[PDB]
């Protein structure tokens, strides 16, 4: 019987709370299929093999062949949207200062490199490597190549580091990288000086962050399913509508040329339309699923943009959205028909517990902090921000009063400095 | 204009048809068996063997020509199966093998495929798959004697009936009841051939009928028996329509590197077509593809505004067949340019087309956008000392027209 | 005596050449780690034949001669005999019978003529027609069959023309020898990139091997695949019926003299009996035989409720109309066949009859 | 040109109901693609072998159309409730998601009526004319650290 | 179950599994849905008793 998770119970008291004193800067992996291959069908060449014979029999079902060439570009030609609504949605190719004094901060292992002879990222050049007739099919040419989506997601990353969420708002106004990260870290209730008086760890974490990453990536085989599963379908579909082919359908030979150089008119045309059947409703069977699946990877493509948008262009809200933990930042890398984010979160660490109450009670006046909570370390009292332990003195500055004590249930007795 | 059914067509590239590099000649090999297979042996024969016993004659090593049968005025019947008569001239098999004997007229219509009653049953019980053709003509004129022909015997009697051509000459007396026979006949106990006495002026139907049945060897195996048709020299590396030994093709002709095992005459792909052969002369095993093909795809600006066109012959290399070669295809009328452009026209990899100024459809590499080097220094921040409101529209569908059909109406009116 | 057959059933099924792909066949073959049975030299009894044969014999110096096929082996009906030099080969299809206990001292209708090693020549039959394949071998177990897979060097593949259900085999005289029967078998085989067969698939040995099967792959993931269903044979055959003993009527009704005006026409019910139709389908007096719901071949297979005769006289014109969904003044005003009819009409001109002398 | 994704919208279901009616002047192999052809010259059973070619093919022409048709009203759904969500968060709100109700910081927004869809007007705030500054994370004065609110 | 139907069905080739293939498809995913709707949590939680 499968295990739903470990057993926990939390704690609680209508008096106590947890608050963290220290933090782990957690990168994570998201993949999303963006695009499909743009296969496409001669369906003439594919039924009826270049017998003229077999084209005059065609004919008598009319109209099936040219919606058949009109679904499956549909299909192919909505590809080259997609790719272009997630990638291309940053209106200039912004490029990094020549040096990498981003704070401490190491992006050598997802900027560019000059020296590859693609101009991929080392993480992007190594997912690309992570990723893996005649009968009238044929595969086209997405309308970008390799080499310009990784200047787009080269762009997105350095319009990113150098001038942050800014560029999203219209203009790449430059700003510090680790005053950038300040901004990041006010976004998500943890007050500002947590990171400039910790920036030597937070780089640490960082810059051992990414290169998990890289040995996650040179090590795991089943990281990229769902883009190879992508591929291995569109494969599995072509196998499939090749091998029918092959298929008798009731008529006295698998093959056309067969039934041609053996049977008179009236003889063969019989056999022949019996092929004409079978073939047809093969080829509008594969159109019906790559139909279905196209409208599939669309859902997967509009996801994908929206995570550009909120994620990486921004700083979002929305839990567990933009990866698990409290969002700070994204990157985008390409990878063979998709796009990878690196998530980069807060996750806090280190509780302590500690009593708490609603308000205090001084001269017969109700405080209660402006921003965070009061709390005890059994002898002392003490008002902190919520998403990290940082003890300052109460006082007549950091709360505010309404009213007198009675009204709350759970006030605590104990003196308010005044400065 | 015809694809799209009108005149008048906006800027953009559309597909119009799928080209194919036409084949330049015929070319039709068979084996060089030039002698003539002895069907005067057969169909003008001295003596028919009985129909319980009848009797089967090879054909092979030869040529053969089906016409001198079919268009004969001497035969009263002449049914083929997996093949049509029209036809034969044109095939090779590995074998012939004709069966005969005489039958009455009543029982012509037992020599059929898998049937019933005392010659298919007991005498000549052909396979369910049959490919081969059955000849029968009257020989009352031959084979009908006064008092009566008593040559021929068949099997009246037996305890199950013959797989396909099981063929038995056996004399034990048949058992027709719980009396045992142990060696003669009597009551329930009789012996198993009939004999037919055919008289010379007995009636149309009990008169004596010879039949012969041309079983076809019909494999893909190495032939033996062909048609008169002729034979032409070979060719290699072009595309060629073509015939080896009855089995027609259209395509690039080429030698290989393929070793078949002494016993196989033809290659095949996935999809059950033939890809390789071992030709019938010269022991040497051609390859076959399929002469090159695509989709053409026609580049135009609008046809207001002008009806100069380029094409895209997709995915080829001009080589199998102003032009320019591209990963996306052979493009001819388009005219090739170093500046890149905004895309307008998409072709693909990288590609697009427009038309411009000296008037041309030109050919670029697409723009991805305007490139910024960034201000970026550990001490530097820039903030905007101004701002401009912005009113972006956005369009959104929400329905589609609600039809229905009525399913029996459309489809029976 | 016993002994596993591994893996070497397998032979080319067609003369057509394939590479670098796998193909799924059925035909007869020689099952994997199956029971052959195993003989060797002091002997070579007569054995039952079934549906076709692997027979494989390792031996030092062409011991083993050829072979014997038939029913009863006594000139009462007809024998295959084959002699071989090693694959040049005399074969008669006779009445023959050599001495019975047959061996080589060192009327027919059919004629044809062409350790470190301890030989793989290997044969089998379908119909009556040989396969024939050959390697080398080096042995240290006389007893069995080496394990290692092939389907070996081709030597011959011929069809010929007669009827077997026994065979044995014909030794000279002054090695050891298998047998192991068909049976009908789905295998996937693997050709490789020369076209040699390389690998295959028993696809009912075990249910990994269904699951290969079914993939049509050599190699299976991590997984749960769907791939048959338990469903049973007709184990016996059973037959429920109030039962009867009567030769039917119809021996005397087509052979009475009198017949009926079609506006009048005759239902004679039939009922409680036994029937032979290939009495009335293979006779050559009938002008005309048409079956509906039913096919004349047939008929002797069937049991019904109830059966009807009906019938009448009609001029040679209207035999067109008696069918189900006609039209005509017969059909219409004397005789309507329903528009699903079931049975067969039995027609004959009887212009030696109806037509009495002088008219009628 | 502005309209495009409702007349695109509109224009393939009228060309979905053309190609559907079109494929009834199709023979599929029977003598004549009009029904009243093999009613008239033939009889009652070789008129219904023929009748069952027509009624194979108008059958599988339909069974098409409303495949497409299914497919389609699922893309026109997921953009139903994108206007939903449009209408609610963009509208009746303002809008903390980047590029979600228009590009630039979103302020406010108007719907539109239009035939089979809805038209956003999305009012947005973009910064303009950047000074350059030299800037610092934090002020030493009296030996203490400061940092801004 | 009629072994004479089964083989006049071989004559489609391939169709008779692809729809084995398409249902699987449908049915595995109704286990991811399940799964990710509810199993966001990462421990089982439990109340105190008051
Ligand atoms: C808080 O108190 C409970 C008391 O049972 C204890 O189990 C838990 O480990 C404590 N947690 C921390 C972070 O100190
Ligand atoms: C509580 O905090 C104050 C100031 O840090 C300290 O004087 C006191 O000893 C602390 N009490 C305990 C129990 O740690
Ligand atoms: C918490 O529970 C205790 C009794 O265990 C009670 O004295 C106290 O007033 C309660 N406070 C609140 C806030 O419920
Ligand atoms: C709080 O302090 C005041 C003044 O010292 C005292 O009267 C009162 O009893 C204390 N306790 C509460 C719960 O108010
Ligand atoms: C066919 O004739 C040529 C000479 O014209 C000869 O080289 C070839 O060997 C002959 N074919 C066979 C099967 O011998
Ligand atoms: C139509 O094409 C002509 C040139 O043939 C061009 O001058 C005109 O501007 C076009 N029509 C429109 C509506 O622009
Ligand atoms: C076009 O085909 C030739 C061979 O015909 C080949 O050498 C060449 O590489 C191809 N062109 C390109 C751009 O690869
Ligand atoms: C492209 O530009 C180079 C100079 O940068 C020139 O030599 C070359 O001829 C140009 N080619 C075309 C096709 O215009
Ligand atoms: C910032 O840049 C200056 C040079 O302009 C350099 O002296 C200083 O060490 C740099 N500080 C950091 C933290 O990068
Ligand atoms: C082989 O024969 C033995 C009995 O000698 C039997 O137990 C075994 O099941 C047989 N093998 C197979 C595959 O059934
Ligand atoms: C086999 O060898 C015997 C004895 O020398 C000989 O009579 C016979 O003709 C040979 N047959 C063949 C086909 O080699
Ligand atoms: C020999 O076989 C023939 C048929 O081939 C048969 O008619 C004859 O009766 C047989 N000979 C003897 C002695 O029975
Ligand atoms: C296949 O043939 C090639 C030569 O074309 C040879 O190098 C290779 O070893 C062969 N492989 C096998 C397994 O037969
Ligand atoms: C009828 O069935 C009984 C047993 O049910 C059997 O004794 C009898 O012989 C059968 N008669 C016939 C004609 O089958
Ligand atoms: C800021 O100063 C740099 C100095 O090189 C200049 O390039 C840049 O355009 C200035 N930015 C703005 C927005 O004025």
């Amino acid at each position: 019987t499968m295990s739903l998770g470990a057993e926990n119970s939390v704690a609680y008291s209508n008096n106590s709370i947890a608050i963290p004193t220290n933090f782990t800067i957690s990168v994570t992996t998201e993949i999303l299929p963006v695009s499909m291959t743009k296969t496409s069908v001669d369906c003439t060449m594919y039924i009826c093999g270049d017998s003229t014979e077999c084209s005059n029999l065609l004919l008598q079902y009319g109209s099936f062949c040219t919606q058949l060439n009109r679904a499956l570009t549909g299909i192919a030609v909505e590809q080259d949207k997609n790719t272009q609504e997630v990638f291309a949605q940053v209106k200039q190719i912004y490029k990094t200062p020549p040096i990498k004094d981003f704070g401490g901060f190491n992006f050598s292992q997802i900027l560019p490199d000059p020296s590859k002879p693609s101009k991929r990222s080392f993480i992007e050049d190594l997912l690309f490597n992570k990723v893996t007739k005649f009968n009238g099919l044929t595969v086209l040419p997405p309308l970008l190549t390799d080499e310009m989506i990784a200047q787009y997601t080269s762009a997105l990353l350095a319009g990113t580091i150098t001038s942050g969420w800014t560029f999203g708002a219209g203009a790449a106004l430059q700003i510090p990288f680790a005053m950038q990260m300040a901004y990041r870290f006010n976004g998500i209730g943890v007050t500002q000086n947590v990171l400039y008086e910790n920036q030597k760890l937070i780089a640490n974490q960082f810059n051992s962050a990414i290169g998990k990453i890289q040995d996650s990536l040179s090590s795991t085989a089943s990281a990229l399913g769902k883009l190879q599963d992508v591929v291995n379908q569109n494969a599995q579909a072509l196998n499939t509508l090749v091998k029918q082919l092959s298929s008798n359908f009731g008529a006295i030979s698998s093959v056309l040329n067969d039934i041609l150089s053996r049977l008179d008119k009236v003889e063969a045309e019989v056999q022949i339309d019996r092929l004409i059947t079978g073939r047809l409703q093969s080829l509008q069977t594969y159109v019906t699923q790559q139909l279905i699946r196209a409208a599939e990877i669309r859902a997967s493509a509009n996801l994908a943009a929206t995570k550009m948008s909120e994620c990486v262009l921004g700083q979002s809200k929305r839990v567990d959205f933009c990866g698990k933990g409290y969002h700070l930042m994204s990157f985008p890398q390409s990878a063979p028909h998709g796009v990878v984010f690196l998530h980069v979160t807060y996750v806090p660490a280190q509780e302590k517990n500690f009593t708490t109450a609603p308000a205090i009670c001084h001269d017969g006046k109700a405080h209660f902090p402006r921003e965070g909570v009061f709390v005890s370390n059994g002898t002392h009292w003490f008002v902190t921000q919520r998403n990290f332990y940082e003890p300052q003195i109460i006082t007549t500055d950091n709360t505010f009063v309404s009213g007198n004590c009675d009204v709350v249930i759970g006030i605590v007795n104990n003196t308010v400095y005044d400065p | 204009k015809c694809t799209l059914k009108s005149f008048t067509v906006e800027k953009g590239i559309y597909q119009t048809s799928n080209f194919r590099v036409q084949p330049t000649e015929s070319i039709v090999r068979f084996p060089n068996i030039t002698n003539l297979c002895p069907f005067g042996e057969v169909f003008n024969a001295t003596r028919f063997a009985s129909v319980y016993a009848w009797n089967r004659k090879r054909i092979s090593n030869c040529v053969a020509d089906y016409s001198v049968l079919y268009n004969s005025a001497s035969f009263s019947t002449f049914k083929c199966y997996g093949v049509s008569p029209t036809k034969l001239n044109d095939l090779c098999f590995t074998n012939v093998y004709a069966d005969s004997f005489v039958i009455r007229g009543d029982e012509v219509r037992q020599i059929a495929p898998g049937q019933t009653g005392k010659i298919a049953d007991y005498n000549y019980k052909l396979p369910d798959d049959f490919t081969g053709c059955v000849i029968a003509w009257n020989s009352n004129n031959l084979d009908s004697k006064v008092g009566g022909n008593y040559n021929y015997l068949f099997r009246l009697f037996r305890k199950s009936n013959l797989k396909p051509f099981e063929r038995d000459i056996s004399t034990e007396i048949y058992q027709a009841g719980s009396t045992p026979c142990n060696g003669v006949e009597g009551f329930n106990c009789y012996f198993p051939l009939q004999s037919y006495g055919f008289q010379p002026t007995n009636g149309v139907g009990y008169q004596p009928y010879r039949v012969v049945v041309l079983s076809f060897e019909l494999l893909h195996a190495p032939a033996t028996v062909c048609g008169p048709k002729k034979s032409t020299n070979l060719v290699k590396n072009k595309c060629v329509n073509f015939n080896f030994n009855g089995l027609t093709g259209t395509g690039v002709l080429t030698e290989s590197n393929k070793k078949f095992l002494p016993f196989q005459q033809f290659g095949r792909d996935i999809a059950d077509t033939t890809d390789a052969v071992r030709d019938p002369q010269t022991l040497e095993i051609l390859d076959i593809t399929p002469c090159s093909f695509g989709g053409v795809s026609v580049i135009t600006p609008g046809t207001n505004t002008s009806n100069q066109v380029a094409v895209l012959y997709q995915g080829v290399n001009c080589t199998e067949v102003n032009v320019f070669q591209t990963r996306a295809g052979c493009l001819i009328g388009a005219e090739h340019v170093n500046n890149s452009y905004e895309c307008d026209i998409p072709i693909g990899a990288g590609i697009c087309a427009s038309y411009q100024t000296s008037q041309s459809v030109i050919a670029y590499t697409m723009s991805l956008g305007a490139e910024n080097s960034v201000a970026y220094s550990n001490n530097s921040i820039a903030i905007p000392t101004n701002f401009t409101i912005s009113v972006t529209t956005e369009i959104l569908p929400v329905s589609m027209t609600k039809t229905s059909v009525d399913c029996t109406m459309y489809i029976c009116g | 005596a016993y002994t596993n057959s591994f893996t070497r059933g397998v032979y080319y099924p067609d003369k057509v050449f394939r590479s670098s792909v796998l193909h799924s066949t059925q035909d007869l073959f020689l099952p994997f780690f199956s029971n052959v049975t195993w003989f060797h030299a002091i002997d070579n009894p007569v054995l039952p034949f079934n549906d076709g044969v692997y027979f494989a014999s390792t031996e030092k110096s062409n011991i083993i001669r050829g072979w014997i096929f038939g029913t009863t082996l006594d000139s009462k009906t007809q024998s295959l005999l084959i002699v071989n030099n090693a694959t040049n080969v005399v074969i008669k299809v006779c009445e023959f019978q050599f001495c019975n206990d047959p061996f080589l001292g060192v009327n027919c209708t059919f004629e044809y003529v062409s350790f470190k090693n301890l030989r793989e020549f290997v044969f089998k039959n379908i119909d009556g027609y040989f396969k024939i394949y050959s390697k080398h071998t080096p042995i240290n177990l006389v007893r069995d069959l080496p394990q290692g897979f092939s389907a070996l060097e081709p030597l011959v593949d011929l069809p010929i023309g007669i009827n077997i259900t026994r065979f044995q085999t014909l030794l000279a005289l002054h090695a050891a020898y298998y047998v192991g029967y068909l049976q009908p078998r789905t295998f996937l085989l693997k050709y490789n990139e020369n076209g040699t067969i390389t690998d295959a698939v028993d696809c009912a040995l075990d249910p990994l091997s269904e699951t290969k099967c079914t993939l049509k792959s050599f190699t299976v993931e991590k997984g749960i695949y769907q791939t048959s269903n338990f469903r049973v044979q007709p184990t016996e055959s059973i037959v429920r019926f109030p039962n009867i003993t009567n030769l039917c009527p119809f021996g005397e009704v087509f052979n009475a003299t009198r017949f009926a005006s079609v506006y009048a026409w005759n239902r004679k019910r039939i009922s409680n009996c036994v029937a032979d139709y290939s009495v009335l389908y293979n006779s050559a007096s009938f002008s005309t035989f048409k079956c509906y719901g039913v096919s004349p071949t047939k008929l002797n297979d069937l049991c019904f409720t109830n059966v009807y005769a009906d019938s009448f006289v009609i001029r040679g014109d209207e035999v067109r109309q008696i069918a189900p969904g006609q039209t005509g003044k017969i059909a219409d005003y004397n005789y309507k066949l329903p528009d699903d009819f079931t049975g067969c009409v039995i027609a004959w001109n009887s212009n030696n009859l109806d037509s009495k002398v002088g008219g009628n």
